[PDB]
């Protein structure tokens, strides 16, 4: 999943780990949407992200 | 000077002499010999130059 | 990499901290031998005096 | 229930152990076998804690 | 061979790195090119 | 290459045994050991 496409399944992530979490998986839960985020950073996915963020409004 | 085992050499170093003159030995000693196209990471002996 | 090595070092820093305990034993124990001597000597002296 | 009538919310992960966080333990084993000069000098060795 | 080379992980570290960064560092102590290869990033990058 | 693959050739035995042999032949001889070359070590500008 992409964190700037797809921002409703992260919040739902946090929401389960507020519920059901400590600090430490939601580090781990912060970690791997840096490394997602960073993962995602080629110029045809920043193009996606542009083309969806400027459709919606 | 080919069997010579660096953690070893790096223990028997620290032995003698202060431990930053044994880690600076140590890690020289691991460096990349390179020649022409030719490349590879010494981890195991001692370089005699 | 092979498992050995991790047994290789774990071994060197045992006996490592193993050798450091008594050379610290040895020394402590020469130098109560030391002061009980020279306390033998004064007495001698003072008996002497 | 039928023949009578006829006739904690949430769930928890366990915390990691402090003792077990593997990051600073290996941090204080290292320091410890690290900086420790001569053990010709003798003097006390520094303690590791290992824990489990 | 340091910088430019596409292999190289530019990318903040995970934890899993780290420990196999320390634990291999506790099996060689200053063998820095040897444990490069291992972890998955350069000698510099292991060693800062 | 096969000294990573086969492991260390010198045995823990052998090494811990080569290791207090050194030990104590150095407290033997009442060997003081190096220090770091200090700041002002007069010596230090000759040696260089």
């Amino acid at each position: 999943c992409d964190p700037r496409t797809n921002p409703e399944f992260w919040a739902k992530w946090e929401q389960f780990e507020v519920q059901h979490g400590n600090e430490d998986t939601f580090k781990e839960m912060l970690r791997v949407k840096r490394s997602v985020q960073a993962k995602y950073n080629t110029d045809v996915n920043f193009i996606a992200s542009q083309a969806l963020a400027r459709s919606q409004m | 000077y080919e069997k010579i085992e660096l953690t070893l050499l790096n223990s028997l170093l620290r032995l003698i002499m202060d431990h930053n003159l044994a880690d600076y030995i140590t890690a020289k000693n691991n460096v990349t010999l390179t020649y022409k196209d030719m490349s590879h990471v010494n981890s195991y002996g001692m370089i005699r130059g | 990499i092979n498992d050995k090595f991790a047994q290789f070092s774990e071994a060197l820093f045992m006996a490592d901290r193993h050798a450091r305990e008594e050379v610290r034993q040895r020394a402590m124990m020469q130098q109560r031998l030391a002061e009980k001597e020279r306390q033998q000597k004064e007495e001698h002296l003072r008996q002497l005096a | 229930s039928a023949m009578a009538r006829e006739s904690g919310a949430p769930i928890r992960t366990p915390r990691a152990p402090a003792q077990e966080d593997h990051i600073a333990n290996e941090i204080r084993n290292i320091k410890a076998l690290t900086e420790t000069q001569s053990s010709l000098l003798g003097g006390e060795n520094a303690p590791l804690a290992e824990g489990a | 061979n340091e910088w430019l080379d596409p292999s190289i992980k530019k990318i903040e570290w995970s934890r899993e790195e780290d420990e196999k960064l320390l634990h291999l560092a506790k099996l060689m102590p200053t063998q820095w090119r040897t444990i490069a290869p291992i972890v998955g990033r350069t000698a510099n990058q292991c060693l800062e | 290459h096969n000294h990573m693959k086969d492991g260390p050739y010198v045995s823990s035995e052998e090494a811990v045994a080569i290791y207090t042999t050194t030990v104590h032949w150095l407290e033997a001889r009442k060997f003081s050991p190096i220090p770091f070359p200090s700041v002002s070590y007069k010596h230090d500008t000759k040696i260089l």
